[PDB]
């Protein structure tokens, strides 16, 4: 009944009940929860609950721009812009205007590459912390380059550079958005850096891209002709970085400064984007909000959710757990003890979490007073980062099995697993996976869960690959997470075999193969 | 003054020819049109129709009723202390310091009470500072609510805000601040709106008929029969019984049952809103006579005696009160110089008696006997050369 | 019941009690200091207690910019931004367009070098003056660079300059903001100088530095590539300064005129930085505030502190001691006589204090009047300069110790110390500190406090280094401070030996090693 | 009660009493004099009582630009700022680019020397005129050069200019303000003048300085690098003025046109310095006020005060004497017949007074009608010039004794002094001040006061220096003022000694040595 902010919602209806329906706010009684309204909780001291340029009423009632993703309907998630550049092809040409010698190479792009590259994987997991510590944390602003058609050939031995004069570099770029914000006056800048050495800076101006860049799409609409570095002219290189590109290093292209605007609804008609811009709300968001990233193997997402600093009892901001923050950041359907995407399950056991030193240390410190020892029951704080990676292959010995091959000695008739059923181990359990559907020159990690209702039963797991290995495993009554890494090689090699041998009493569940990073190739 | 000018030329390009002509008419005649909009509703309806300034009033009032705002605002203005029922000076123009006792007495006069704002008025949006016009130490700082008229308009090289105030204000608090070395009273106030019809009475009749078509069905035969006795001639007998202290001096059980039935019938359907109504009162209701010198308000000392005697007191009516939703002057009470403007809060007993067909009464509301009215404001106007008073009162528990 | 300024605070509250909660101002009653609620002071003569373009209650309520450091919410602390430039590595090339001869050297930048270079050291410190003086006073606006990747070789060998024609000098620079304020329209003018000779000036204008420089971060966000001086294009050099650089001297950079605007709320909605400037307040705030600089080896801060003008009873402004001013300007947890940061402990017997001549004169005038004879319980005065240097190593035989080696013959079981325990001595005390832990070619001061209730139990100390020495310090009834200085060379040298012996009765405490400057290496 | 101007202060409170406390005027009744408060008078016939753009009330309330010094709180003085330009180091080069014959010399700048350059002293000073008469007037705008680091060497030797073409000049320049007002938008035009001939006019535009020049502050703050003239570009010279630097002449500098803005607080927020110009008030202050310059050996002060013309009874304006005007324009403490600064004594027998011809004629006209025979009880009228030269050494045989070399035959057991005591004599008196503190190539004047209670007691004085001089003086019963002059030579010279021999009855008081100007150097 009492209202403080400049909005229709009273402060009594800004906590513990918030019904936006037919443009009026009324109180929940938990009756129309299946009738299509998710949880909104907003500041009753701040009209702008988040750092977005909107009040809590407008963003929770649909009275804003149509191009904004509807996940920002909740007042705890701010519409935060992320602009990324993707690499598709590279050409080396010895001329400056464009006869001459020119080669072309195809290049794949990796967004969450440098974030999980500093992930050190141990064989045993301590306490309830089922996550590793990355050395460095990086968002989807930077992009990594991987050469697929890397046949054995020096880049110099065809380019024929003798002493001092090296060729020029041209490429094609794409401009995507991973976030809930459309860019209209797209004027970014980026640095093309090889192993620390900056080669050039690239600005795309305004007319070359257009008056709009929507969330979740590129300027080349899906599969079309890429925009090259021709329509700021050509990028030179010297005779010191060609061997770096050839042997061990890769070209990084990082977006330095992003300038853009947005369109807000006026009193009369459609959006207006002249007298406002995306220039100052970035620091308002990132100083009050955390950073939660999702990387499904098809596409990635990044969100900023406002959080609480513990040293402020006047700060009456909403408080959430890790899983609740994930659900409000991304949007998931909640069934009995579990959360699901359209096809991707979300759990602390199905998709993996990556934290930097600060977040991992805070989660380790905060897990001491908890009695459940689960990852997602950690209260959300400010200044912490979550990187959730989705495995490229996962089985749970249940209704989900996306493994292209068929396992050996699967005994579904069991009930003492974390989810559904589990494999009653009897002897050897085998699978083979072809090299064709696995990316060459990369690192993969296989993880899984084991139980043993005995004292000192043991398993051996052999990973037959181009570094084949055998690992010993001693499970106990408690559930043990095991995770082992290996490196992939070229297509013209053999398959990869995963074998495991036990005494016939242990139980296995939640087997997940994931790609983590790419290994350098000798050239 | 940027936003006032911006909205001034925003409204000015959608103001038509007669609306803008009325705008320069208010630009050249601000005070007279303001006082006319304050006191016009108490004249005859044909005086309204034949009034020269009525066209400007209705054009400006329509412009005020079409230029609205969705959010409450805070506005600053200077208005006379005589306009807010403070008939003295706190500090003069040369005086700059305000003592504690005058602040205390102004606080206790303005405490827990409502003060009317009627008519056209020009108001600045921001707090006046060094060179702005500060004629009085009373800086009113008002919260105008949503859906309230608001006109930025530019006059020469300045800009102001014409509105049609028709609302009472409740001053929540005041503070004493120093501006250009002088003590000013900054008054945080809240607008309390009232359902006032003034001259448009057909739509008020429609509202009363819609709210009271079933009222005669809700009454018992005793209550409905005594009300039917009441408007058709029993009002004189019942009022003579109640005024002469009937139930105490010579109690009539028939008339006691009559007034009990009238009170119950008024209590059957409470009024669902806070209303502003106009009762044409005479001198005997104020303990005076027509031949008494105090009734002739053409002189000013009679008005001073009226202020000294009746302001800040409680007016007691031991009989049922007949009120009219129309402030318009009528042939029945043209000679009466007292038009009591009564404010009635929500849920009060009473009825709009014109919903029952067959009665020749003109838009009458009946009020329970023994009522107490709080005298709040007394303005004055000139019906021709006859000086009449506007006694803005209210209904108090 | 009475208020004075253009503010909501009453006059009666505004002295000796000040608390803001739920956007109401209440007095202070010393009962809720442990719940994160803290008291301030405000001047009741002006709406702006500080020199900022913001009022005292509004800046003490949090209803303003969040990018500012949160310890600047104190109304007695004003927002003050400083732009600095730092060179990272130097490249010399003989072509104006970029073949030819190109050499590269790797440098490191330091903020407080010229201020410390005017500071002399002494064996003992007379009376209550436990600091030194600086010859000239400078802030961290100017910086000094020292080359680590430079073995014995002249610059003329790699450049081949005979009589008059020289190469072109290029440098990699970054821009940092060490202060409690942002700026957006950054237009910095920076002079590149060497001992007075202004080589050139550079304007970064708008297209290279970006439309934002938030406090707490430099121009590259954490670890990325620094800006190169290739985009005003190049600066020249002649053959009269190269040997000057070769022998003893170094290149310094300092900015002179910096443009920028400040953010503030509008009437209703967004925030605008168009009609604002950080250019009309500098002469106001420097003429009304003192200056404090703190230099941890990792990061530095500097704030401007308004004080009480002594020779005016009419100016009713509150008075401050030194330590209270430091605690309110920086934010330090106050234990029993202890000011602790997140990691750095700051006291008088834990850090280094640098003043100029005038501060020394005034503090010797005002220090004699104190009956406790302590440096911090002195009333603060307008426009006075203080610098604090955090020692890179400091031990006190207590909870804090950050030394590379373990101290020898340690007897912590004592209570007759200034802070609890002190080191009882029965014999020799040794340390062997390596060049793996130290930067090359620096100047260091080791300081400590000696105490002994005995007549002449003399102590000798040997500092074996590249400039090895022996010294004698006699003990006193008082708690006497000794400070010694030494130098080193490049990091391929042996351990530095610290040996000390008294006669088994003396007590020592607060052993700190700090850096001062770089010696001019011979090249 | 009765008001005339655009002010709140009554006519009775504008005259013979003025106290402005808590923004309220009250009559001065002389019971709050010792509590740090001061009484004024301001005009009751004009709102602007002075030539500044500030009325008496806002300039006396403290309600103006706070960068204006506190000495302008009185309504008598106007905020009149001065830009002076000085130089430190000159480098001579014979190229149009930078290689060439370059010579670099350091040169000292003298602000107030040309006003007192053509002054002559007398052995006996007639009547009550204890001052000196100058032949020309100069402000702090002009600045003279004195070359110190110059051994025996012609300037043509360092350039080898033979017949027709000389080299180019370049200098290190700095900007100072001597006035109680700030200007922001500086437009400094200066001219480099050579003894009647002008070489070049330098416009420093806006970018080289910025929009900030605080009063009393050098553009480099304290010890930094000077601003070189290397950031309207080069100034030439022929083989006619190259040789005139050698023998006698010094090159001077003179600013001609300067404009700026003054900060005016608006109704609500910040001070507006855009819509302004310091050109409509130059004749407002220049034509109505006087001119008082005080020359300390460390700094120069310039003030303008409103006065009264005697031949106009209509103009009701405040009446001022000399000493009261000095105390009002500078701020002084009033001891018993004494005017003091914080350390500088100012009195008619303690400082040097320099007057122009017209002002000296006026004072000699006015010295007849005074019956007290004083120089400070002279009424002030429009259009004077005052120079107060504080001596570099002054003793009075009192608490002030700052002579670095001790006297001989000091007898302070006396009481017949001008103030305190008088120096009793028995025989000789020897003073030997060393060359370690005499600046070479200068001129010094020693002045003194004598009494003699004997009919024909006479003294002899010997000033033994590079140019020694004997003199025979006959003192009288009253106080006689005498002045002698001498010069010096370079660092290789001997100490300068002063011997005075009386006969045991004469009394000496107020002995002061001052510096005047520079002598030409044989080179
Ligand atoms: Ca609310
Ligand atoms: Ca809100
Ligand atoms: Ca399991
Ligand atoms: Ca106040
Ligand atoms: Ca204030
Ligand atoms: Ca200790
Ligand atoms: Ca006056
Ligand atoms: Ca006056
Ligand atoms: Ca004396």
């Amino acid at each position: 009944d009492l209202d403080t902010d400049n909005d229709n919602i009273p402060d009594s209806y800004e906590r513990n009940g918030y019904t936006i329906k037919d443009l009026i706010a009324v109180k929940w009684e938990d009756s129309f929860a299946e009738q299509g309204y998710k949880k909104y909780v907003s500041n009753y001291l701040e009209s702008n609950t988040a750092g977005d340029p909107y009040t809590d009423y407008e963003k929770a009632s649909g009275s804003f721009d149509k191009a904004i993703k509807t996940e920002a309907r909740d007042p705890l998630v701010a519409a935060y812009p992320i602009v990324g550049v993707g690499m598709e092809k590279l050409i080396i040409s010895t001329n400056e205007h464009a006869q001459g010698k020119t080669v072309s190479r195809a290049t794949t792009n990796s967004k969450t590459e440098s974030n999980t590259a500093g992930v050190s994987v141990n064989v045993g997991y301590q306490n309830g912390f089922t996550a590793n510590v990355t050395t460095n944390y990086s968002h989807t602003t930077d992009n990594s380059t991987a050469v697929q058609d890397s046949n054995g050939e020096s880049w110099n031995t065809g380019l024929s550079i003798n002493k001092g004069e090296s060729a020029y570099i041209n490429a094609n770029v794409r401009y995507y958005n991973t976030g809930t914000a459309p860019m209209y006056k797209v004027t970014p800048t980026t640095n093309l850096v090889l192993d620390g050495d900056t080669l050039s800076t690239i600005k795309a101006q305004e007319n070359q891209i257009g008056n709009n860049l929507s969330p979740g799409d590129t300027y080349p609409k899906k599969g079309l002709s890429p925009l090259a570095l021709n329509t700021s002219r050509l990028i030179p290189i010297n005779y010191d970085q060609l061997k770096k590109l050839d042997a061990g290093k890769q070209i990084k292209l990082e977006t330095t400064q992003v300038s853009g605007n947005f369109g807000t609804k006026n009193s009369s008609g459609q959006i207006v984007t002249e007298g406002n811009s995306w220039s100052d709300y970035i620091s308002q968001i990132d100083s009050i909000s955390a950073s939660i990233i999702l990387d499904t193997e098809n596409e990635s997402y990044e969100r900023r959710v406002t959080a609480k600093n513990l040293q402020d009892p006047e700060d009456k901001t909403p408080e959430l757990t890790i899983g609740e923050a994930i659900e409000k950041a991304f949007g998931a359907t909640k069934k009995d003890g579990l959360l699901y995407f359209n096809d991707i399950p979300i759990d602390e056991s199905c998709v993996e979490l990556i934290f930097d030193d600060n977040t991992a240390n805070k989660i380790k410190d905060s897990l001491k007073t908890l009695s459940d020892k689960k990852i997602y029951n950690v209260k959300l704080e400010r200044g912490m980062n979550i990187l959730i990676k989705t495995p490229t292959y996962f089985t749970n010995f249940d209704d989900y099995n996306n493994y292209p091959s068929t396992w050996s000695n699967v005994n579904t008739t069991n009930q003492d697993g974390l989810q559904g059923s589990a494999n009653k181990l009897n002897g050897e359990t085998k699978i083979k996976i072809p090299m064709s559907e696995l990316k060459p020159y990369k690192r993969y990690v296989f993880s899984g869960y084991s139980k043993d209702p005995l004292t000192s039963n043991s398993i051996i797991v052999k990973i037959k690959a181009k570094e084949e290995k055998t690992d010993y495993l001693v499970p106990e009554q408690g559930y043990t997470k095991f995770s082992y890494e290996f490196e992939t090689t070229e297509k013209d090699s053999s398959n990869i075999e995963i074998t495991l041998i036990g005494s016939g009493t242990t139980y296995l569940d939640n087997l997940s193969i994931t790609e983590l990073n790419s290994t350098p190739e000798i050239l | 003054k940027e936003w006032e000018r911006k909205e001034a030329e925003r409204i000015e390009q959608k103001l038509e020819r007669s609306e803008k002509e009325a705008l320069e008419s208010y630009k050249k005649d601000s005070v007279e049109i303001s006082k006319y909009s304050q006191t016009r509703n108490y004249f005859y309806d044909y005086q309204i129709e034949a009034n020269s300034r009525e066209k400007e009033y209705k054009e400006l009032r329509n412009a005020i009723s079409k230029n609205k705002i969705d959010k409450p605002m805070y506005v600053y203005y200077f208005e006379s202390p005589e306009k807010f029922a403070f008939n003295k000076v706190i500090r003069t123009e040369n005086q700059n310091e305000i003592s504690l006792e005058k602040f205390n007495e102004f606080k206790e006069t303005i405490q827990n009470k409502l003060f009317k704002q009627d008519g056209f008025k020009d108001i600045s949006l921001y707090e006046p500072g060094k060179g702005d016009e500060k004629p009085t130490p009373l800086l009113m700082h008002l919260k105008l609510p949503r859906n309230t008229g608001m006109l930025p308009y530019t006059n020469t090289n300045n800009v102001s805000t014409l509105i049609e105030q028709g609302y009472s204000i409740k001053i929540d608090k005041i503070v004493r601040i120093v501006i250009d070395g002088k003590h000013y009273i900054k008054a945080e106030a809240s607008v309390v709106s009232s359902l006032d019809f003034k001259d448009d009475v057909s739509k008020g009749d429609s509202w009363g008929k819609a709210n009271y078509n079933d009222w005669s069905n809700k009454l018992t035969p005793n209550e409905l029969a005594d009300v039917n006795d009441y408007m058709r001639g029993g009002y004189t007998a019942i009022n003579n019984y109640l005024i002469s202290n009937g139930p105490v001096n010579n109690p009539n059980p028939e008339l006691d049952s009559k007034i009990t039935n009238i009170e119950n019938a008024l209590k059957r359907e409470p009024i669902p809103t806070n209303l502003t109504v106009y009762r044409r009162s005479g001198p005997q209701e104020f303990g005076l006579t027509l031949t008494s010198p105090e009734y002739d308000f053409n002189k000013l000392e009679n008005i001073d005696a009226f202020k000294s005697k009746w302001e800040g007191q409680a007016l007691s009516y031991p009989n049922f009160i007949s009120t009219s939703i129309g402030s318009v002057n009528m042939s029945a009470f043209a000679k009466r110089k007292i038009v009591l403007r009564i404010t009635i809060p929500k849920g009060s007993p009473g009825a709009y008696l014109s919903a029952i067909p067959g009665y020749a009464g003109e838009y009458e509301v009946l009020l329970n006997h023994g009522s107490k009215f709080k005298i709040n404001k007394i303005d004055s106007y000139k019906d021709g050369t006859i000086t009449k008073l506007i006694v803005d009162a209210t209904l108090i528990p």
